């Protein structure tokens, strides 16, 4: 029986080790190895049972139950279920009233799914740069990037972090646009007690497995306010004749998920509150900003680095970053960087290929994007460290002791992050 | 067709894990690409969520995008629409694109003297297994296997060049059934 | 769905709450209501794909399989699997050479499953008083026991703490007797690095779903150091027609909790040792005592009343283990008491009515046992507290530091629990 | 398609958390007996992990005991064995203390015709459906009834009737609950 089950318990850390040497000089890491690993998603005895249920059902009956339960919880008028949080925004585009040749203005910093589904709706991305702290579309830009060709505005919730909707929406309505939202990542996300996915015209969703909200495999949801943007959508599958179906399978383990979402996110806020309020009391670290009205999903978690300090005197950014990377690795943190090329320097809208011939793209007036253009974006890139699915998974009180254990102990270490960072080759 | 068998194979991969089609140490979208591969003769396999998927696959596959042109002859009347969406239009003049067989539970178990046909591309539809939808594209053309896979938002990121992408990324646990239904269905 | 999901995590409750007020007086409980519950045994997805590998196999496989899996790992060298821990314990004892009207030195305090397994391999129980910090079978009391009758000596590993085996053993040779162990609650519990199960000549051993190591309803399991003694008991079931048989069902749920087992184990481990350490630091409890040979299974955790403080100058001690039950329930630890009169008195060994006539009994010498017999069985159950589930079931740290605050903060509060106490109504 | 209906039945009690025969709000066992009682039109079933639990509840519940005597005409090998285990001793000129009908695959869709019987004490054996060892007693008596309950340890003390020797013949749910699905898909419910 191959089974992920994890054998080892973490043991409750030594908060002596906050003064250990570090793993990357011959010290005892914090995590040991065996404590390394997380499991996700959280794979029950009810999964496999609803599995049992489901499979007895027209599998186009799984497919309808799951994306009523799920609409019902989220407040959306309207839903359409799809086999791919991708093919979800590209219905909530169409549907909202994106036709061919029109302008979406879009975040530089988001997975490329995002920016794939304007072109799939035949529409042409208007990069835009984030604002420092909240990572998401900067209101401020947007007055630059508006011409007569657009037509929407697409927010991300990247990170699980609601973007400026109050802000966003009154742009939109003022200058005619339709509001889209991207809520791949903030699945429970609210803003003013409020889901993400209800505020814009229409919005996609990820329903994949690396989700807070995990469906078993592929899958996505398109939600609409209004029963015009349903019908668009739906009348655009029959012309387009894309099969953009859910699998029951994939919506079997959503149904199921969806009872225990609640329990596993109450897990998600508390851990990723205590360890905000630990890293406030750091001099080196700083967990994410979050506005008054805003509830975090935490489906990322990422950690500002104060390279402002006088050890860091002339040590480029970057530098610091890949430091800290290998300091805390050693450690047994995993700190990867989510993403580590802005979407106008993908390959796809390098070349702007498209259908072919640059089909969406010769429509508008082509605009070539350079860095100078998203200061703030790579100032992030430069100077944050993203926590992915450590703090995605509902750890155990030992393991986020342990994670707040391991920046307190590289926050006393920060002279030889000083002096392991100006040793690191120029790129 | 045995409820039993079903649920095996989705406890096993539940048990497993291991079910986005991303993660490393996922056997189940390979084990089936194999058996495709074996029972057709083929060298390169490309699963789909969709038949969507595995037809932009074989028109891009070959560069017959939009603007282009093929031979929109043997087509039902959403593959039709399709084409129309991606920008392709019809001559008479030209071959075929690919040869698009429906699998469902009465013809898997002869699959064998189906794809024995000598042809660019075949297409499988699963879709009719009841599992979700589904379908593969088998080819000996590396360009064309190269170019499927890369339309698929990660599917070789793990110098061709891709430009619109889409999600047609098969759930393990999906690949998984329809990787029983051919087993239990002798195509060892 | 009917599932036992719990649906709200356990809040870190703060340390504060060592200065609230009694909740049973009014005040905030430790543990909220929506926190009481508990899930065991911890039926994982593992579990269930079990059963659909099982279910295609011959049930005896299965049943084979597990018996197989569980003995090597315990380390004894033959086993039956059985229906009931009760089954596996009389053949233990037959297999053991246990013949009818033969007698058995047992412990007053264990479960009546002990006794019921002696008293079916046709055999009088000889009931002992038990040391008042093991809890288990008294070696000392052992000399004014012995008879021509003795012919086995049956220890219970009792809470899941081994007994004095060095002792008991040594005892059992000099007087050329057997040791039968009951290890029903000793579940991975260890003696010098060695399972409960593996010492005496015979173990029967309790499997059911309420043990730290479950099986899939009821079971059992006997284990035999020497072969002539498994082929003894294999013998009996041939000659007696019971069918003591193990389901496979049972069975398979077994085999896959065996492969997590030293996982649940570890967790188990740590929780009940924090707990012994902090409830060191208060006057008013003390968690079990544990010989440094021994590994305790916590499969049970009884905790001892000073019920010698001030306080509690002119107050019996049932009226204080009766005020502290109350006051730990309104707090949210279900403190209960597990064997509420000792074997001796329970009715099956009043009325000794047996398989019918008095059978076993009047095979021996009467014995009216009173309870000035046993003094310190006694003492035990007027000043101790028992946590079962509560601990049995590997608890996340959160629930774990919510009890060490609950006797925390009962520990604040010594003179109402006197005044609580002084108040019980009396009970002759 | 067998092999469903198993899996889907132990998933299911399983995803309950209730496989235990003590705990409160298990309900497979009181569905068993349910279904049984309206077959057979008896007023009271037990349920045991094994045939000689039944057995011996029947006996005992007769005060059949050690050094009293029955009908051993109907006996297998086994029965035989047990009764002498017991110290029952046979006479011709006694009664039958029960009647035995082994349930098995080949004839459970047919237990109405079985069960509604005259026998005042009817023992089910079911052992062969392959769940587990398992027997179902059924009588109108209600003092064999509760006699039958108190040999069980924790039988209907769960909370006059002395018991005297005991056994742990307490039925597995899961058990119980494989078995209930068996009678409900062949005519029963």
């Amino acid at each position: 029986m191959k089974t992920d089950f994890i054998m080892v318990p973490t043991a409750m850390p030594d908060e002596k080790m906050i003064n250990y040497q570090l793993a990357i000089d011959g010290g005892e890491p914090v995590i040991p190895k065996a404590n390394r690993k997380t499991i996700f998603p959280n794979i029950a005895k009810e999964d496999l049972f609803q599995m049992m249920i489901s499979v007895q059902k027209p599998e186009e009956m799984v497919v309808s139950e799951f994306a009523e339960k799920y609409r019902q919880r989220v407040g959306a008028p309207y839903a359409i279920p799809t086999a791919s949080g991708t093919s979800s925004l590209h219905l909530a585009l169409v549907g909202a009233g994106v036709k061919a040749g029109d302008e979406v203005i879009v975040p530089a910093f988001t997975f490329i799914a995002t920016a794939q589904a304007i072109v799939a709706a035949k529409a042409i991305p208007v990069f835009a740069d984030i604002d420092p702290q909240t990572y998401c579309l900067d209101p401020r830009q947007l007055d630059k990037k508006v011409t007569a060709r657009t037509k929407a505005v697409m927010p991300v919730h990247v990170h699980g972090l609601p973007a400026d909707i109050d802000a966003l929406a009154s742009f939109c309505r003022q200058h005619q646009l339709a509001l889209i939202e991207d809520a791949s990542h903030a699945h429970s996300a609210t803003l003013h007690g409020r889901y993400c996915g209800t505020f814009g015209d229409a919005a996609g969703q990820s329903l994949m497995a690396d989700k807070n909200f995990p469906l078993g495999g592929e899958a996505g949801i398109a939600f609409f306010k209004e029963r015009e943007s349903y019908d668009r959508a739906l009348a655009f599958l029959e012309e387009s004749g894309l099969d953009y179906r859910m699998s029951w399978v994939a919506a079997a383990f959503g149904i199921s998920q969806l009872d225990r979402l609640d329990y596993y996110d109450e897990i998600r806020q508390r851990n990723a509150q205590r360890l905000i309020d630990e890293l406030a009391t750091t001099r080196l670290f700083t967990g994410p900003m979050i506005p008054a009205a805003a509830k975090h999903s935490f489906n990322m978690f990422r950690i500002k680095i104060n390279t402002a300090l006088p050890e860091f005197k002339d040590i480029p950014e970057y530098k610091l970053k890949l430091a800290l990377q290998q300091i805390l690795n050693e450690e047994g943190v995993f700190a990867r960087e989510w993403q580590n090329t802005l979407l106008p320097f993908h390959l796809p809208f390098q070349n702007k290929k498209g259908f072919g011939k640059g089909y969406p793209f010769f429509l508008g007036d082509s605009q070539e994007y350079k860095h100078e253009h998203f200061p703030n974006a790579l100032q992030m890139l430069r100077s944050t460290l993203v926590l992915c699915r450590e703090l995605r998974s509902p750890v155990e009180y030992e393991k986020l002791h342990s994670y707040i254990i391991t920046f307190k102990k590289v926050d006393k270490n920060i002279q030889r992050v000083a002096e392991i960072a100006s040793q690191i080759d120029d790129v | 067709e045995q409820l039993f068998q079903v649920s095996f194979v989705l406890a096993r991969v539940l048990t497993s894990g291991i079910i986005m089609s991303i993660e490393k140490n996922e056997n189940e979208l390979k084990g089936l690409e194999n058996i495709l591969k074996k029972t057709s003769s083929k060298q390169y396999a490309v699963t789909f969520n969709s038949i969507s998927g595995a037809v932009i696959g074989s028109l891009w596959g070959q560069d017959i995008v939009y603007g282009e042109a093929t031979n929109q002859q043997s087509l039902d009347e959403q593959q039709e629409k399709l084409f129309k969406w991606l920008g392709i239009g019809h001559s008479s003049l030209l071959p075929e694109p690919y040869t698009l067989h429906a699998i469902n539970w009465g013809n898997i178990s002869n699959l064998q003297k189906i794809t024995h046909e000598e042809a660019h591309v075949t297409l499988l539809d699963f879709t009719k297994l009841g599992f979700g939808p589904c379908a593969v594209l088998l080819t000996n053309n590396e360009t064309i296997y190269k170019k499927s896979e890369r339309l698929k938002i990660f599917g070789a990121f793990d110098e061709i060049k891709p430009g619109l992408q889409f999600n047609f990324r098969l759930s393990p646990l999906v690949g998984a059934c329809i990787k029983m239904a051919l087993i239990k269905m002798g195509l060892n």
